[PDB]
């Protein structure tokens, strides 16, 4: 039995943004909404076998922003190039014309944590049947993140997931066809 | 929650006993404090694993058997005081309290000599209260309509390596403490 | 430093606001409030580090008023007293966020009245020895007496040749009420001292009794029961 | 380009052999780079880079700090896996396998944990076989495309099955 | 439904 579990935390500026989550072998337990304060299960039938005080985290927030702050000033406010991400799409499972099916957008090894993804249907936004997940931690400094798409595989249906980030020239779109 | 035991403590000097806190939960380490006749919160240890000698006391903590122990031995009147243990549970940013035991430490009279005398007003001849004194720790006092009667209480002269107790009562010095 | 709180004791009638000052130890940026009744429960009410608030509770959020503003004293404020506001407000500070080894002050004792009618200061006098203990024992003790103060919110100390005494003093642990029937209270305290020290008459003898009151507003025939220093005096006789 | 400022903490709880030996390990990152790390086999703050030795030299300084650290390998550590292990460690979900054409293919997806083994038989084959590899879904569930060059049976084994999948 | 621990981020400066 050999396991990692991750309490991985930060706050980022000048987007004024942070994060509280938890990690098992790779996978999010959980992370704290701060905003509503409340603690979301990345599945729900782990409500049943934990909890966690979301106030824990907003306090760790706080203190990471007020550590941010020292680091600034200790690196006389010293900027750092911006690493772009790798996306890849591909579906969750065997695709069947009119079996609905998943399909999954993999952003990773990209930093900072903070990124716009957006699904294309036929050149066209998508807001529904959409999920996304917190920015994940992997073994080294960057980051790590999941947007899913449900949908209806057809042959006249194509799909895009752009992505935009700081370290890109361009927003980085990527191709998938049921071809 | 914490269970702390006991509830209420007597000690004749010199004399030692055990305090203890059982926690229902894990806590990050435990704090002992001490709430002097002022109210205000003596640190007396902060831990967060095996054990510490500090004076007369001694403190140990085990977060994975969930409870805490404080030791005093020699006990002196400074002692006393209501005992407080204090921990923070692992999941949480806030503190949890022990009821607390209220400690008390009992002087040895080595010459017991009771008696009660009055005292008269430095102002006016007018005013005069009733002083019971030297008696030994065994003894008590009671509470009638007008008349008050303190508690009791022992006062360390500490240049004659002497003490005694008193009490104080005031409305003839000679029935006021029956 | 260390954990500073003031005022030691605050009175205030229903739907005032009641503020209470404190001073965290020197280089602790973490600042705790919590609230201790009388049968010593303890209620967790806000945490700070420096200006910014880590966590409180719903209570607090609605009826308090909290700030650690930068070189400044940390401050906890009720806004509308009501009588379940009266207890024993804790301040703890911390070094680090991560820590849990808090040093607590003294706290700010709170009462809250129906009205600050009955807010009387204390009466002081001081009785001087008698002549029998003196020569049954070759000790003198002296008695002083604080009477009819309300609320029972009293410091009394003993001062001999202009500095305060400790050894050979003992003060009743709680005040007591004058008639159990509210009410209003009393409080002695005995100094003993060697028959030949209280003979001599170059030995001066003073009880002082801080009283906690009112700052404020007043309106009322008789003078204002401020917060003062009630005071006695003996002198040694030969 | 453009700016940007990050504290970045990862608190980590290893478990060699469930609770048999435990270690924590604290990583501060700021930007890019980490620059301090606690590791509970060496008790101690040790910075990374220039720019943790501050850090270093007043945690380090903090013997109660220091004191609390160390018993988070069992005030947290240890805490959590009890709890963990509960649901978490001893999750099992069955792979769904398919072999298809394009090079023939095997597919095994919906599956966890992430070990498993994907064999070509035609006689086991060695030979003319490419994988996509392990590919983690975020969801808790894993995929892989295990490809045989041709021109046959699958088998599956996975700590979900007591006996093997066969195509 | 255990309360899950985690570690409280420690003051810098
Ligand atoms: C791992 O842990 C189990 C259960 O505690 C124990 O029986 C076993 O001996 C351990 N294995 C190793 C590699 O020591
Ligand atoms: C992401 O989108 C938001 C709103 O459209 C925008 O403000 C932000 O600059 C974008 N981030 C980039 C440029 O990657």
């Amino acid at each position: 039995e050999e396991h990692t579990i991750i309490q991985a935390e930060f706050y980022l500026l000048p987007d004024k943004r942070g994060e509280f989550m938890f990690d098992f072998d790779g996978d999010e337990i959980f992370h704290v909404d701060i905003e509503k304060s409340e603690t979301i299960w990345r599945l729900e039938e782990f409500a049943k076998f934990a909890s966690f005080e979301a106030q824990g985290a907003l306090a760790n927030i706080a203190v990471d922003k007020a550590n941010l702050d020292v680091m600034k000033e200790r690196s006389n406010n010293t900027p750092d190039a911006n690493v772009a991400p790798e996306v890849t799409v591909l579906s969750r499972s065997p695709v069947n014309l009119g079996e609905p099916n998943i399909l999954i957008c993999f952003i990773d090894k990209f930093s900072p944590p903070v990124v716009n993804v957006t699904w294309l249907r036929n050149g066209r936004p998508v807001t529904e049947g959409v999920s996304e997940t917190v920015f994940l931690p992997r073994d080294d400094h960057l980051f790590r993140k999941f947007h899913y798409l449900t949908f209806l595989p057809s042959t006249d249906d194509f799909y895009d997931c752009e992505v935009d980030h700081w370290g890109l020239e361009e927003p980085l779109r990527k191709h998938w066809e049921f071809e | 929650q914490v269970e702390q035991s006991p509830s209420a403590l007597s000690l004749h000097e010199g004399t030692g006993s055990a305090l203890r806190c059982n926690f229902t939960t894990t806590m990050r380490a435990v704090q002992w404090f001490r709430k002097n006749s002022r109210g205000s919160l003596i640190n007396l240890f902060y831990l967060a694993s095996g054990t510490k000698e500090n004076g007369r006391l001694k403190s140990a903590f085990d977060s994975k058997e969930r409870y805490s122990t404080l030791h005093i031995r020699d006990a002196q009147l400074e002692d006393s005081g209501t005992y407080f243990c204090a921990a923070e549970p692992s999941s949480g940013q806030k503190l949890v309290f022990g009821q607390g035991t209220i400690l008390k430490v009992y002087l040895h009279i080595q010459n017991p000599d009771p008696a009660v005398y009055q005292l008269r007003d430095s102002k006016s001849s007018d005013k005069s209260v009733c002083l019971f004194t030297d008696f030994d720790s065994q003894t008590n006092v009671s509470q009638d309509s007008d008349v008050y009667i303190t508690d009791k209480c022992v006062l360390d002269m500490r240049s004659m390596d002497f003490k005694s107790n008193s009490a104080v009562a005031w409305s003839a010095c000679a029935n006021a403490f029956n | 430093m260390k954990v500073i709180q003031t005022p030691r004791y605050l009175v205030k009638g229903q739907g005032q606001k009641a503020k209470m000052r404190c001073i965290p130890e020197k280089g602790h940026p973490v600042v705790f409030w919590y609230q201790q009744n009388k049968n010593n429960e303890f209620k967790f009410l806000i945490n700070f580090q420096n200006q910014e608030v880590l966590q409180q509770i719903d209570m607090t959020e609605k009826r308090f008023s909290a700030e650690c503003p930068s070189n400044s004293p940390c401050s906890l404020e009720i806004q509308s007293s009501e009588a379940g506001d009266s207890a024993l407000y804790l301040c703890a500070s911390s070094l680090n966020n991560a820590n849990s080894d808090y040093t607590f002050g003294s706290g700010t004792r709170l009462l809250v009245i129906e009205d600050l009618k009955n807010v009387f200061p204390p009466e002081v006098a001081v009785f001087e020895p008698s002549e029998a203990e003196i020569s049954h024992t070759q000790k003198a003790t002296l008695v002083c007496l604080a009477t009819g103060f309300y609320p029972d919110h009293v410091e009394l100390s003993w001062w001999v040749n202009g500095k305060e005494v400790h050894s050979g003093v003992c003060t009743d642990p709680q005040p007591l009420k004058e008639q159990p029937a509210d009410s209003r209270y009393a409080l002695s305290s005995r100094l003993r001292v060697s028959a030949t020290f209280w003979q001599n008459p170059r030995n001066h003898f003073r009880c002082q009794v801080q009283f906690y009151g009112l700052s404020d507003e007043w309106t009322q025939d008789r003078a204002k029961p401020v917060t003062q220093i009630v005071s006695a005096e003996a002198w040694g006789r030969a | 380009s453009r700016p940007w400022f990050l504290e970045y903490c990862k608190s980590e709880c290893h478990f060699y052999n469930g609770t048999q030996r435990v270690r924590l390990l604290v990583r501060y990152f700021y930007n890019l780079e980490e620059n301090l790390r606690f590791d509970s086999d060496v008790g101690e703050f040790r910075a990374v880079t220039e720019l943790g030795r501050p850090d270093a030299e007043n945690w380090n300084s903090q013997p109660e700090f220091l004191e609390q650290k160390r018993a988070e390998v069992d005030t947290v550590c240890r805490h959590n896996y009890e709890i963990f292990d509960n649901f978490l460690v001893p999750r099992r979900v069955e792979p769904t396998v398919t072999v298809y054409p394009t090079l023939l293919v095997c597919s095994v997806s919906d599956f966890y944990p992430g070990n498993i083994e994907v064999r070509w038989f035609r006689k086991e084959e060695k030979t003319g076989i490419v994988s996509t590899g392990l590919v983690r879904n975020g969801d808790w569930t894993f995929q892989t495309l295990v490809m045989l060059e041709t021109v046959y049976t699958c088998q599956v084994e996975h700590p979900s099955l007591t006996d093997p999948v066969t195509v | 439904a255990d309360l899950i621990a985690y570690l409280k981020q420690a003051t810098k400066g």
